[PDB]
């Protein structure tokens, strides 16, 4: 649970955030549309991790 | 599945009564139990079904030195509530040490309705911390319950009590509890003396009957956080579906309340939303922050701008939260019930998990510190040394709730993907 | 005529400043090589500045439609977009048909150029003061005296472009616009509508100057436009300095910026030489009125 | 990007009340918020949409040893300005020392407005020169902003106080403000109590209730100062655009008015122009010159004659000015609004740096060097003395201060091409 499990849960964290942060992405180059994004962080979690360009 | 209510001690029979009787009066229930002539709900979770519509609740009322339980029998409603499942001191070790042996009978009215219902998903306990009897018994039916029902959840609406600091052994009682709750509660949805008694001088001129009154500000919140459970709605069709959201860490498990129109005796959906996420609304009294939000609003509530209001609401940044956890609030719906009043059409309920409870933790955990230094109140009576000689499960308290208020802060703390 | 007149020929301000601002962000910024011109980029700001123009939503609003007709191989230095066919397309029903002609359409787009140009004029010299408001002089313990002379270089040529901006807008905009719609009132038939709107349009390209016979004072406003876009860059380029004594080596690129003033300057005293040039030889009232805007106060401003 | 308006002080609150009511009637706004139903202009900068059409003003109200705010609050528009962001002596030095043991709170109720906005240009301040309570803690705001916001721009409707020089201390005051907005704001708009009550007297009889009735002539300047930005225009379309032609070196940056009909309770251009060149309607109480001036002009004007105005004004020269600045008079244009009287059809407005301001700063000026000689009212009390034990700030305000005398001599002078 400490080592192992955590191995796992890294890869499956990397890969996820990368699906995730590209999803929004490019859900952002597109212009109620808009109203998605930020509602999926509503807070301002992960507000940005890496501009595009 | 259908859920139980494991109603304890004169406290906990006092607010499973009054919730009950909301119960009955917001679905198609009279006081006999009879379906009313005058009635589209999802009554088949918490109350039991005939035919003829006929619903009594699966409540079990635990008494223990009874003196409220009878004026309970001697009540309009006690036709109502009859699973025939009654069965016959103020301090935490004599509760615990009644409780032992009446332990076998208890439990078998809890089997005989586990048995009785098509299925079972939850035991949701009115519990009292340091309820004298309450306190205890709860405690150790607690225990027996994860056993007996390891795959089940259990569910805790404790009423924790903060009366501006009668009973000298509070501390004491209240920080086995803790212990108790903290291993062996999968929820807890607390709940302020103090926080209700402020918000009662505050709406109301209402001093002196504080616990009559305030009964109702804690039937309103109990049936408001079912609400949408026993309404049919898109999602959180089910009680572990609408927990997981609310308790993302296992020891962090304790849940905050709040109601927008508390003076419930029209308003747009953005405008609930920031009155819900002021403090003067919430029932409750080095950085802090929320681990995850949740609201519920229930009445006339135009669709198209509820995400909108998700939307403004973020613009205002009325509540800061910056915690390991990425949960974000969110916008859920569920139905007004007919026949009631309809003032205030839209009204609206939160959950959240909130750092800020720590505090009221710590200031039991103060008063218990001050207090063992002193030994002014160790108790050890006859029975409290007898059942504690070594007086050493309060220290396992104390190391356990010490972890919990450690472990709250870490979640503070940028880093609770470590060991918290 | 008038949703026409609002869009295309930017009379409601709101919606001329947002669309010329997105673009005008990422023009500057980057994405120079024709990565700008993706119509998905294309129309999602046309979009967003029709929706957040708030002169209002309308059917009229339909048939506005962002496009380009020349193709940039990339955008020069400093983006300028001196010449960039960024064409603004309104469609026309048969009823708007035998009213409004493609020639019309051609002629309405120039407008639409030049005053662009003088957007992104504005836009950088609200930036370059935006920009000295970046640095704020936030080390207020520290006041340089080159800092204070370099704003002085600024209100120049700021006000240079509002003059020229504001010449222009008095002459056409709402001048030849009414004179419009007071032949519009009195058109009775066919020809006559037509021939009122086509001398609406002439009028306004007279006066607007970029008839071919005014070329010359086009051409002088051309080379201080870029004197002053390119000038206005290179203090952004470079950054500042430690504080200490004078301090002109904050931005030591200041001194060739001097020179800079200086022909900046040259331009504007040849400015003012040609526009009485041109209004002695032959009968240009607009000129007349350029002439004492360049110039108000003194021989020279 | 909207504009937030940081309405201090008690002075300051009584002319940010009265201009946000004035543009409550102006645009299409009731006392409640609602679009009034008799209801084309730009409301996005200045007024907060709600979704239920509540148009609510970006209004920062601070109150220190509320009195008036009392009165503020039971007012029809209460409900009309509810960002619900209020939060609780006449010296300067108590006033920023009241000021910094509150900044935090009044900062993120900054913050919160600053997020709840789409985007933000601008700090426009209701200031007060020596206005007790409001100078001091104005002076300490505007200190905290521009390092917050470097980016950002701040402008003061400073209401600068002369009333024939009851306060004692009001040159000490007054020095210490202004070397805080010499070089801390990056514009001011100076007004003038003996300015406005000299007109008052020229218009109406009114000579004893001045305050009370000055407020009205304040809120037209505001108002009719922003007037260009509140309707759509060609240009001067955004804030810094127009403050640039306005303001062409950083430290001359204060700003004289005017008004065309005074008595606004047809006119061509040419007449509303020169008019305005006189005197009498100016409103601020060795060679000397304009800088630059800027007119605007609200109503039914003819196109074809507005650039022929400023022919016949060159013709006439009625402003004299031969300054280091280039800048010429422009004419610019505005729309005159529905729903209110358009008595004085075609009326005006102008903004124009002045030298002759100088002459105002330097009588302030004078009052405190025969005071700081006499040290009659220096003022050393334990809050006074303590907060500035050396009494070095006052000489450091008051060579910021000379400065600023010398740039505007200077700026007349041929020669501000070298060092001011």
């Amino acid at each position: 649970l400490v080592s192992g499990f955590e191995a796992t849960i890294n890869k499956f964290d990397k890969n996820f955030s990368a699906h995730l942060l590209d999803l929004l992405a490019r859900l952002s180059i597109y212009s109620g549309m808009a109203s998605v994004i930020s509602r999926l962080d509503f807070n301002g979690f992960y507000t940005e991790r890496l501009e595009r360009l | 599945r259908e859920i139980i209510t494991l109603q304890l001690g004169q406290c906990g029979n006092q607010i499973g009564f009054e919730f009950w009787k909301q119960l009955c009066a917001e679905h198609g229930i009279s006081p006999e139990g009879i379906v009313e002539e005058f009635a589209t709900d999802r009554k088949d979770v918490f109350f039991y079904q005939a035919d003829d519509e006929h619903y009594i609740p699966r409540a079990v009322l635990l008494d223990l030195e009874p003196r409220v339980i009878h004026s309970i029998l001697n009540s309009p409603y006690a036709k109502l509530y009859n699973p025939e499942n009654i069965y016959l001191g103020n301090n935490w070790a004599s509760g615990f040490s009644q409780g032992e042996k009446i332990h076998e009978d208890i439990f078998d009215i809890i089997d005989r309705e586990a048995d009785g219902s098509d299925s079972l998903e939850g035991f949701v306990l009115c519990h009292s911390i340091a309820g004298g009897t309450g306190s205890g018994l709860g405690s150790y039916l607690l225990e027996r319950l994860n056993d007996r029902y390891p795959k089940k959840l259990v569910q805790t609406y404790s009423v924790f009590p903060n009366q501006d600091e009668d009973v000298v052994v509070q501390p004491y009682n209240s920080l086995l509890t803790l212990k108790r709750l903290t291993q062996n509660a999968d929820c807890v949805v607390v709940l302020d003396n103090t926080a209700l008694n402020r918000i009662a001088t505050d709406r109301l001129h209402i001093q002196n009957p504080s616990f009559s009154q305030i009964n109702q500000l804690v039937s309103t919140i109990m049936s408001a956080s079912t609400t949408t459970l026993r309404y049919p709605g898109y999602m959180n069709n089910d009680l572990i579906g609408l927990i997981a959201s609310l308790i993302p860490t296992p020891r962090l498990h304790f849940l905050m309340t709040g109601y927008t129109p508390l003076t419930t005796d029209k308003t747009t959906v953005l405008d609930v939303m920031r009155r819900l996420l002021q403090p003067k609304n919430v029932m409750v009294s080095t950085n802090h922050c929320y681990i995850a939000i949740l609201n519920i609003i229930q009445g006339e509530v135009d669709p198209t701008q509820v995400h909108k209001s998700l939307q403004r609401i973020r613009e205002r940044k009325l509540a800061n939260f910056i915690p390991w956890g990425p949960a974000s609030i969110q916008v859920a719906l569920s139905r007004k019930s007919p026949y009631l009043p309809s003032a205030h059409r839209v009204s609206g309920l939160m959950m959240a998990n909130h750092t800020s409870i720590s505090s009221l933790f710590e200031r039991t955990c103060r008063q218990y510190d001050k207090l063992r230094k002193r030994e002014a109140f160790l108790e050890q009576f006859r029975k409290e040394d007898m059942f504690k000689d070594n007086f050493d499960e309060m220290d396992t308290s104390r190391e356990i709730v010490q972890q919990l208020i450690d472990e709250y802060h870490a979640a503070t703390r940028p880093d609770y993907i470590s060991w918290g | 005529y008038e949703a026409l007149r609002h869009f295309l020929l930017m009379e409601d301000g709101e919606f001329a400043q947002s669309l010329s601002d997105l673009l005008f962000e990422k023009l500057g910024a980057g994405q120079t090589p024709g990565e700008l011109l993706n119509p998905l980029v294309l129309n999602s700001v046309l979009s967003k500045a029709l929706q957040c123009s708030l002169h209002g939503d309308t059917p009229h609003a339909s048939n506005l439609s962002l496009a380009l007709k020349y193709l940039p191989e990339v955008f020069a230095p400093n983006a300028p977009d001196v010449l960039s066919c960024l064409e603004l397309r309104y469609k026309v029903d048969w009823p708007l048909n035998i009213v409004i002609t493609e020639g019309c359409v051609s002629k309405y787009s120039g407008v639409f150029s030049f005053l662009l140009q003088l957007k992104l004029m504005m836009w950088a010299l609200k930036d370059v003061c935006f920009h000295l408001k970046r640095t704020a002089l936030l080390s207020h313990m520290a006041g340089s005296v080159q800092f204070r002379q370099l704003q002085l270089f600024k209100h120049e040529m700021q006000h240079f472009v509002k003059v020229i901006q504001g010449y222009i807008a008095n002459q056409i905009l709402h001048v030849t616009w009414c004179e419009f719609r007071a032949r519009l009132a009195t058109v009775g038939d066919l020809e006559e509508i037509q021939r009122a709107h086509a001398e609406y349009l002439h009028k306004a390209v007279f006066r607007g100057l970029l008839t071919e016979k005014a070329a010359p004072v086009m051409n002088v406003i051309h080379s201080i436009f870029s004197l002053v876009l390119k000038f206005r860059s290179q203090l952004i380029s470079q950054a500042w300095g430690p504080p200490g004594g004078p301090r002109g080596a904050e931005h030591p690129n200041f001194a060739l910026m001097q020179q800079s003033y200086n022909t900046f300057k040259y331009y504007s005293h040849f400015l003012f030489k040609v526009v009485t040039k041109l209004v002695n030889r032959g009968y240009q009232p607009h000129l007349e009125d350029f002439l004492l805007r360049i110039n108000f106060n003194n021989y020279y401003q």
